């Protein structure tokens, strides 16, 4: 009768309840393979040799009457299994299965980017040993590494002392794995923290890892599980998984199959129907990531949850992408016609921030086109990132910093200022914003190409207002009153400097004066020279008067002072000095060129300059005649100032890609280098279509 | 068989003349890409052209092993010395060597803080070649016959 | 001392001496990870406090005096490590080390595919249970597998009281995997046997299925190695990879790893020094194939195995295709001497062969470029070939081939037979392969078209001779013999029959007649209309009276007819019979489509002589205005015939790829119409990254 | 918001119309190219034009069941009736279902016997439609609309 599958289904599930979440793919486990629990929810029958094992249960969902015949125990027992069933997100059986509904699934703050809420529970008193534990899993999080681990030893005793069976494990797996993150953490920084800084931190101290080592030592988790009591092996077969040492055993060989159909999918051009690669792909993930987060595991640090992140949302955006390139055939658009889109929500932007590397996101980005795709959740995702940049003022604004939680913390708020590119931002969102950006970035991790290029990239999709520019103008002004000490210097990885902070001001304000670099200009005399070189690079920024009193405290005088003047602006023509100057410094580079040629010639910073004279010589800048004399040079030099003597076997794929605007446009002018330029160009698009070959082939030759 | 020329990468110090490291390296990935003002806002005018590009080096290499006098010691500059030894099509295996060096370079690895299971044993350091305003590229490559 | 180190050593190594072959990697097991045996063959000294052993043994090896002052019986044993390090690949440390050398030295009977030395071996008398080891391989193989599993057995009865450890545990995997063979091939027979052959095949009788059934129930293959003695498990510790049903997950997910390596190193454009990650995983894949396949383990059979090896190999092709393509730079290629490209060997034919499928091996084709990659070993690859066509027509001569072999041995034919188009043949193999194909692979499991197909891909590297003109008329005659019954119909999946057959041979020797078909002819009879039809289509491919018969029996008043006419050359121009004939066939359709209207519309074949007559209309083939009323059916009719009217954005790309160069030349010179399919074209190039969508816009550069 | 196309495909002798077995619809790929000969092996004239493009059609189902009274019973011929609910944009399930089927098709399963060591239940059958002389193809298609 129904009370038969009731009180069965309440055996089987009642000792599951203190997990607050499970994956519906272990269900199996639970009912030794009789029935196959979908993704999705819909429960297809494999084998069974009764009647009414689940059938019978959802047809009571189905008829109420069917539930008032029961007596009023399984009456309660039916309604607590439907809450539960309700919660995991298993719908009614496969056979009778109608539109299901697909979403991200639901998360903690510790998932979200909650950093004061979570120290605000820590300071609270406890309540039971589930508090303890998500406390000792925020701590654990926050880089209090030597608390979470003495807390995690208290919940296992006061867990033993309760016998809390679940709670026993976990606490058992996740404090080894605090073990392991605290002792890698240690041979690292004696490793390198010494060359990073100069003087290695020891956050933890020696005693203490002498205390950790001889507690624990020799303990693999990979037996843990054969030590538990029968009961809980028999009930808790879903947790028998995570006693491995060698994690995601399966999972990582489930996505490398799912992924190679996929491909093959793309490759082949076939539709699909019901449920495809890419759903399933999602539901699993999501399943794994509410899994481990929602029940506190630890082991979301770990690298390699964090590979198999990268993997499933990088499979993802690429099927997504397809999806959005792929032609349609008229028997393709009846089977199916305008696919719903790819939705990016505040979800996907937090697994994407928490989970890659800035390489990887380097990689994502020069795949495929993720500005075409539209956002969602404006709103939460703006929240999360004015809480990253909060945070990091607060840390740093004070002496006060955890060099633990630094490593824990800069890469997922450097990936998520980098991210936030596509992201509208609000007013007061955007100042908290750039003000953590600009002023108490670190400069160990974030030098200053890297700072202004982040920079640019937030302008770009909401532009600044007034006052990101007093922000701007303040950090400039910070630079000139650094640059007082002879030290001094600038530094850039890759080669950017304040002259691009102040380009920027300048051009989206077609008229702005700095009144404060102006005051500093005038408190400036003969013996602040290096600050008389700074306040020249950001001249346009300053006032009148403070223009002339740097003009009449120095003028050109050399090549990089020419470079500088024609690059802001002051001089619009080569002077005959000037031009005298660069064939000394042309006659000396030949002088060192003919003594080299014993050794091996290299041109790294000098090509830069005589490249650039080649290019003027070619606009017909320059009419000095002398500069054809120093031919053979350089290849790009011989390439400009005499193409048609040059052989045309030493073009590179760097300059055949990266080319420029106006300068390509006259090489299109020019017939003897058109012909073997496009050429190559046709050859190597031909060969591998790369976006920017194509779009110059496209746009200027023709 | 496989490449011959295995790489000796000497990191010294180059405040004074000591050695930090020795490893065998690995990789060495080389990008130009603009990126000043996005791909369009960088300094125009009718008579006037400046070459705005900037490219950037970056390096890996395996198995470092500091020298002992370095870490018992311990605005700090570092050198690489990169030990190939040059090989044509025409000569696979030749006396001269080629020696590529990064004098200015800023020792930086993303493997910091990586927490695997099952501790590893490739600690892959990173390096990005630092630039400065007069040297666009500092860099240098020396055939020795 | 030196005689301690040659004793532990030969202490530790001993007892490997049994297995004919151990992986590199799996030694590091043997000295409890004391050195890293990388695969290359160095090994690098990992962590260890001894005295460096290893170092005095290479010493030993290095220096003649080192070991004329080892005792006799430590000489000898020392010689005897000598000749096994030399077996497995170890060299020398890792620093001594300058070059290495890599080869592929696989040489067991079941590689190579010798079924008639195997089954000689099987008959021939055996003396000791390695001989009933391999014997019990080589039947299994063979596909007797009721006589494997009763060999299997015997072995494991007399190897249990012999006293050899490795062959009692193999033999036992491989019991266990015989009979999961057998057990899924019933299963198949049984339920889908029925459709797919048409029969109930049942090799295997059901006293013997129950006996298997009955015999090796309750037995757990992951228990297997715990129950084995303690010394075996102690000593074979590299064996326990083998016991778990789930084993292979390691190299999956390592593959897994360089997968990923290997693919960012491709998309950021790195320069890799020393040993490649596509060289270890060519290395791992080499060792793991040489260990299974000359250890005799049945595992080599499932379809794990052919995924894991189908993605290395695809990879490495993948990898190999893309470096062929790269950016210059003037720094990688200077480092090491010339360039170590991919170029395909025997071995690596026998392995795509044997462990992809057809659609696999189109997906690689499609993606990269095989072709270029060059190939090598000739002849050994020619042996390979007619080894198989000669297998094949030695079975197929007879009605007896085991079906469960026939299962096991079509798909590795298929695939040989497909893949061998890039390697050179012989005129003697080049006839054998054509004919064996031809004359006897069956028509269950290769059906018309395939059949065509391939065959014109065998004579793409190679030309025809006589000799294959001989034989596929033969073949042919034997069609036309064939079709002489009145209820003989033709399926072709492909869309090609036996008129392409004889189109091939027409075209690679422009004469020839084949007096067979005219003495048909000469025989033909109105009763045999159906023979008629058949014969009709190879025109040309008979003789002058021949023809004459043909034409006096039956006319071409049909749009069949009119349309095999066309292909076949024997009508040139429509006449007003014909034109009528193809409007009265548009009006039929054209009330059809009316009905269609109220009942709704199917279109997929009528808009194919549809689209034919419209390309007439366009190319000034037919000359009705009548056409202009037909115009309703929108399936490329109005494009063609309207242009202006027709709205170009119902317009599908991918109807460029059907035409040919004259009519793509065609199309370009129309004004009406080209600005529209350009902007098509190019935003299709744009958004996908097909090469023939480039092809197609250098036709309409214009 | 699943895809939700889950067609019923009846697979039924197309020799008397017995029904043979019942499945889910899982993939359907389509492929047109000119494989005929080489490359370009096709036969033409100046005044002559013919269309030698063939394609094909493959299916695939999943977890088929099997008629009883086939199994009992047992140039034959199949035919599919793939069952789908039509979807338009607008009204995301529409009442007029659409009406797929291929009369003519081949068991021709690229299963060939896999004996994997999974404990998975995925039977899928391939399918390749057959054609001949008259029909270049079999595959039909109707509206309900």
């Amino acid at each position: 009768k129904d009370d038969e599958v009731i009180d069965y289904i309440y055996g089987k599930i009642s000792p599951l309840f203190a997990l607050q979440y499970i994956r519906k793919i272990d269900l199996k486990h639970v009912f030794e393979y009789d029935y196959h629990f979908e993704v999705n929810g819909t429960v297809v029958r494999h084998k069974n040799k009764g009647f009414g094992y689940m059938e019978r249960f959802f047809e009571l969902k189905e008829s109420c009457d069917e539930r008032s015949k029961l007596s009023k125990k399984q009456y309660e027992r039916f309604n607590a299994l439907f809450n539960f069933f309700e919660k995991n997100g298993v719908i009614c059986m496969a056979k009778d299965a109608g539109t299901l509904n697909t979403s991200i699934e639901i998360n903690s703050l510790a998932y979200h980017g909650k950093y004061d809420v979570m120290k605000k529970f820590i300071e609270e008193q406890s309540v039971s040993i589930e508090d303890d534990y998500k406390k000792a899993f925020f701590l654990a999080c926050l880089g209090r590494w030597e608390e979470s681990y003495d807390l995690y030893s208290n919940i296992i005793l006061n867990s033993i002392d309760e016998s809390n069976g679940c709670v026993y494990y976990l606490s058992q797996i996740n404090r080894y794995r605090i073990y392991q993150s605290i002792t890698q953490a240690v041979t690292q920084f004696n490793g390198l923290g010494l060359l990073t800084f100069g003087r290695h931190y020891k956050p933890f101290t020696d005693e203490f890892l002498a205390r950790i080592e001889r507690e624990m030592t020799n303990f693999n988790i990979d037996d843990l599980f054969n030590g538990m009591p029968f009961e809980f092996q028999k009930k808790y077969k879903i947790l028998e998984f995570l006693s491995d040492n060698q994690f995601l055993y399966d999972d990582t060989v489930k996505l490398f199959e799912l992924t190679n159909k996929v491909r093959s999918e793309m490759s082949e051009g076939s539709y699909s129907f019901g449920m495809s690669s890419d759903i399933v792909v999602l539901l699993r993930l999501y399943d794994n990531l509410r899994f481990l987060y929602e029940n506190c595991l630890w082991s979301v640090s770990f690298h390699e949850f964090h590979q198999y992140i990268r993997n499933s949302m990088s499979l993802l955006i690429e099927k997504a992408e397809y999806e959005r390139t792929r032609d349609i055939d008229e028997l393709g658009f009846s089977f199916f016609g305008k696919k719903s889109g790819f939705f990016m929500e505040y979800y996907d932007f937090v697994n994407i921030s928490r989970h890659f590397k800035i390489d990887d996101i380097k990689n994502l980005e020069r795949s495929c086109s993720i500005d075409k795709i539209r956002f969602g959740e404006q709103e939460k995702i703006e929240e999360y990132l004015v809480g990253i940049a909060e945070e990091i003022t607060k840390q740093f604004s004070a002496n006060g910093m955890n060099v633990v939680f630094y490593t824990q913390f800069i890469s997922e708020a450097k990936a998520a200022l980098y991210f936030a590119k596509y992201v509208k931002l609000s007013e007061e969102g955007l100042g908290k914003i750039v003000k953590a950006l600009l002023f108490y970035f670190p400069e160990r991790d974030l030098d200053i190409g890297k700072r202004y290029v982040w920079l640019e990239r937030l302008t770009k999709c909401n532009e600044l207002p007034k006052s990101i520019i007093s922000i701007i103008d303040d950090f400039l002004v910070l630079q000139a009153e650094k640059h007082i000490d002879q030290n001094y210097s600038e530094v850039s990885s890759n080669g950017l400097y304040s002259r691009d902070y102040g380009a920027l001001i300048k051009h989206f304000e077609k008229n702005f004066i700095s009144k404060r670099l102006s005051e500093i200009t005038l408190c400036l005399t003969q013996d602040k020279q290096k600050q008389i070189d700074f306040l020249f690079k950001l001249l346009p920024l300053l006032s009148t008067n403070a223009k002339s009193h740097l003009l009449s405290f120095k003028s050109v005088e050399n090549i990089n002072d020419l470079m500088n003047g024609i690059r802001i602006g002051l001089i619009d023509e080569f002077t005959p000095e000037h031009e005298e100057l660069i064939i000394e410094y042309l006659e000396t580079r030949k002088v060192n060129y003919i003594v080299e040629k014993e050794k091996g010639i290299q041109t790294f910073s000098s090509n830069d300059y005589m490249s650039t004279f080649g290019i003027w010589y070619f606009l017909e800048e320059i009419n000095n005649s002398k500069m054809e004399e120093f031919i053979g040079m350089d290849d790009q030099y011989d390439f400009f100032v005499d193409p048609e003597n040059f052989d045309y076997k030493k073009f590179i794929p760097s300059w055949l890609k990266n080319y420029n605007d106006k300068l390509l446009g006259k090489i299109a002018g020019n017939k003897h280098m058109k012909h073997h330029v496009i050429e190559v160009l046709k050859e190597r698009v031909k060969n591998s279509n790369d976006k920017r070959y194509l779009e110059i082939l496209m746009n200027y030759f023709i | 068989t496989v490449i011959q020329d295995t790489a000796d990468v000497y990191f010294k110090r180059k405040s004074d003349g000591k050695l930090v490291f020795t490893a065998e390296a690995q990789t060495a990935s080389f990008s130009q890409a603009i990126s000043e003002e996005k791909l369009r806002g960088g300094i125009g005018n009718k008579p006037l052209y400046i070459l705005k590009s900037e490219k950037e080096i970056n390096l890996t290499v395996k198995n470092a092993f500091f020298d002992l006098e370095w870490l018992a010691m311990t605005s700090e500059r570092y050198e690489v010395e990169y030990r190939t030894i040059a090989y044509n099509p025409d000569t696979e295996e030749v006396y001269s060597d080629i020696y590529i060096q990064f004098p200015n370079v800023s020792p930086s690895g993303e493997f910091e803080m990586s927490l695997e299971n099952g501790n590893a044993l490739a600690p892959e350091i990173k390096f990005e070649a630092l630039a400065d305003t007069d040297t666009d590229e500092m860099a240098v490559v020396i055939e020795a016959s």
